[PDB]
RNA sequence: AAGGGCACCACCAGGAGUGGAGCCUGCGGCUUAAUUUGACCAACACGGGAAACCUCACCCGGCCCGGACACGGACAGGAUUGACAGAUUGAUAGCUCUUUCUCGAUUCCGUGGGUGGUGGUGCAUGGCCGUUCUUAGUUGGUGGAGCGAUUUGUCUGGUUAAUUCCGAUAACGAACGAGACUCUGGCAUGCUAACUAGUUACGCGACCCCCGAGCGGUCGGCGUCCCCCAACUUCUUAGAGGGACAAGUGGCGUUCAGCCACCCGAGAUUGAGCAAUAACAGGUCUGUGAUGCCCUUAGAUGUCCGGGGCUGCACGCGCGCUACACUGACUGGCUCAGCGUGUGCCUACCCUACGCCGGCAGGCGCGGGUAACCCGUUGAACCCCAUUCGUGAUGGGGAUCGGGGAUUGCAAUUAUUCCCCAUGAACGAGGAAUUCCCAGUAAGUGCGGGUCAUAAGCUUGCGUUGAUUAAGUCCCUGCCCUUUGUACACACCGCC
């Protein structure tokens, strides 16, 4: 895929401010509904998501037109690592609080 | 303050719906509040007429799908403010509720 | 292709524009009240939805 | 108002979220025990119960897998924020759940017990719970 | 299949050496061999081309011929 | 083969028809680059399949990777990506060619390996669905009989829509199916209620009569929840209930199960839904991110775009629509419905009142309605009442075909649809055959919904007018039970 470094790390990072990803199957839809304002499509968000499960740093779930990855710890380290995040911040999924 | 309220009571099971009614109109009753009589709007029904099969073999036999959609409303009437002495709904799953003062 | 001619096509309208909900099939959708769902889907997910058989 | 749907229009599209989730916890929590799914809708807050015999398997890592459900649900639904809670309640006698049942058959034919044997098991469990 | 066309050919790029379009001189004078494209989105970095008849730019396409 | 019973997917007696004409549409064939394909009672207006594009699976061409990941090469002295101009192209696809710019580690190349497919296989399958079958049938436990496959129970008989029941009984006690059940329709001047429903009454009006009424006649005119400023629920809406049970009477019957008739009653058989054991090589892999295997996977069977095709016609068949006319057509007047839809997550596209313009299709402004609030008191058709026509292929029929005007859409040619003026073809009740049907039924007749940017000759529902014949039979077509015969068991489309 070819995606621009902004684009993937717009990605990444809402996936680490949480712990979750829902994108509807549609690889023409011109924005994905959130994160819009950086203007990446659903294709992009799509593709980085198979990129990250089947480097297994991601569960993808399917219902009837929409994926629900759910971001595991061996991605939550490398998320940490490639996004230079210092180890003291956490999703909110992984941690609510507390 | 004077207050006017209606409240409307949407649901698909008559027997929820009633309960909800009657308990509003019970409180209501107990709270001396004047209560209009419960009117029951015509009850819709959604029909959805499919073919059974899925593949356009057989027999051409249809399946006749209904959904019904009971509607009643009520209006409370006080010389006091009716939110502050009503405030909870006492529902039950199934059932919708549309709390509507006169102005609009 | 490249930007210009991937989705050219108007799909406005037809069967291009519509597909079902679940399966994403172009063909038996129920647009009534909204559904926007396939043929045997509704099948499958009438009781779900709250459409019952009452005759 | 004109804002607002219709009343069918509102009750089909209820309907259609609640099979619509009814289908993603089914395909989601298959193998976690999941029977069913009750809603009670409130115009403040939803709150969305997972029936469940395994709900100490649903809820996951000092409940890591409830949040991130109920974080998956709320984007999807598009609900304003925390404005959708979900709880999971044990299913009492779960022998009696056809459902619960269909998938400890399947755990016990992907496991590779005889056909037979493993229909006969579950159809005994079935009468013992009544 | 037996299409009647032979495969079309794939562009490969020319793989040019370094860029250097550039020149000092009398051991360093700052000078441009080429043209600055004027938008505020090619910016100074960017340089026009240098074809025959018109000067392009890289990001912001803009072409000025000689007539 | 016999005995008994049953059914308008059988007949009788009839009705409407179909088969004959034209046309719409679906199959076969022919033609074609392609005319994508499945299906042959239980396929052929079926795949909700009314295809201009999409759909689309077919044909002629052209792009893109939307080939994850691992490993090995290559690489900040550059892996690689876009691109204005000209040539090229159907194209304003930098697709490719000349030219250099430009992004910078995201990629590129190779090997494994993904992934996708309306690609094959429904004779590998799941689910769903049709059919055997909506007939009344089916099965354990214990006991009895048999060496056993099995049998009894599950029956001589009467009765019933029904192995429904009464009874006889080596069976007894049960279970499913039938029934019961759910929805709908018919009645409640009884209850609960109603400005998002009305009716009466009263007050303002408007018009007629006025001789003279006057509590006169009409008003879908306005008011009396615009809260002190009327009542009521008959009509409408919808809940709780009630109501019908073969209950009462007469007869038949073992006087049992029940049957016939009659009274009172709204109702003495309202329609549906659901629906057993076992099975079919019935249909669907073209509904699915249901699916096994196989095929393909970069010059793709992935996906996108342009164009064509799915409509193509010596012909045969099926479902239908319009008709063949006077019980009619045309013109005008009058007059009555019920289902039910209505502004969009994606998604762009609603129902429409009123005023103006036009002859029409339409157009232009203003609203109202997310709805018992607006369309809408749904001023529907047929029917009814007047006019013209006059038994002729005629004012029946409107196929074919020319010209013109609008609307939808990105696009109307192979005519999308609608309007106007011209053309008035077959067709004068249809052979052999053959379908459906018993009461608000057939049929005539329109109106909704689905499909829908544009749309119904289709289908699913609704209302309106509204019958003839029959209350039987096993003759034909089949079905159920018993006995019977069998060399059949792929079960008579058998076997030989
Ligand atoms: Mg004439």
């Amino acid at each position: 895929m070819l995606m621009p470094k902004k684009n993937r790390i717009a990605i990444y990072e809402l996936l680490f401010k949480e712990g979750v990803m829902v994108a509807k199957k549609d690889v023409h839809m011109p924005k994905h509904p959130e994160l819009a304002d950086k203007n990446v499509p659903n294709l992009h968000v799509m593709k980085a998501m198979q990129s990250l499960k089947s480097r297994g740093y991601v569960k993808e779930q399917f219902a009837w037109r929409h994926f629900y990855w759910y971001l595991t710890n061996e991605g939550i380290q490398y998320l940490r690592d490639y996004l230079h995040l210092p180890p003291e911040i956490v999703p909110a999924t992984l941690r609510r609080s507390r | 303050a004077i207050h006017r309220i209606r409240i409307t009571l949407t649901s698909r099971n008559v027997k929820s719906l009633e309960k909800v009614c009657a308990d509003l109109i019970r409180g209501a009753k107990e709270k001396n509040l004047k209560v209009k009589g419960p009117v029951r709007m015509p009850t819709k029904t959604l029909r959805i007429t499919t073919r059974k099969t899925p593949c356009g073999e057989g027999s051409k036999t249809w399946d006749r799908f209904q959904m019904r959609i009971h509607k009643r409303l009520i209006d409370l009437h006080s010389p006091s403010e009716i939110v502050k002495q009503i405030t909870s709904i006492s529902i039950e799953p199934g059932v919708e509720v549309e709390v509507t003062i006169a102005d609009a | 292709g490249h930007q210009q001619l991937y989705w050219s096509h108007p799909r406005k309208f037809g069967q291009g524009s519509r597909s079902c909900r679940v399966c994403s099939n172009r063909h038996g959708l129920i647009r009534k009240y909204g559904l926007n769902m396939c043929r045997q889907c509704f099948r499958q997910y009438a009781k779900d939805i709250g459409f019952i058989k009452l005759d | 108002m004109a804002v607002q749907i219709s009343k069918k229009r509102k009750f089909v599209a209820d309907g259609i979220f609640k099979a619509e989730l009814n289908e993603f916890l089914t395909r989601e929590l298959a193998e976690d025990g999941y029977s069913g799914v009750e809603v009670r809708v409130t115009p403040t807050r939803t709150e969305i119960i997972i029936l469940a015999t395994r709900t100490q398997n649903v809820l996951g890592e000092k409940g890591r897998r409830i949040r991130e459900l109920t974080a998956v649900v709320q984007k999807r639904f598009g609900f304003p924020e925390g404005s959708v809670e979900l709880y999971a309640e044990k299913v009492a006698t779960r022998g009696l759940c056809a459902i619960a049942q269909a998938e400890s058959l399947r755990y016990k034919l992907l496991g590779g017990l005889a056909v037979r044997r493993a229909c006969y098991g579950v159809l005994r469990f079935i009468m013992e719970s009544g | 299949y037996t299409t009647p066309k032979k495969n079309k050919h794939k562009r490969k790029k020319v793989k040019l050496a370094v860029l250097k379009y550039y020149k000092v001189d009398e051991n360093g004078k700052i000078s441009r061999l080429r043209r600055e494209c004027p938008s505020d989105e090619c910016g100074a970095g960017v340089f026009m081309a240098s074809h025959f008849d018109r000067h392009y730019c890289g990001k912001c396409c803009l072409t000025y011929c000689f007539n």
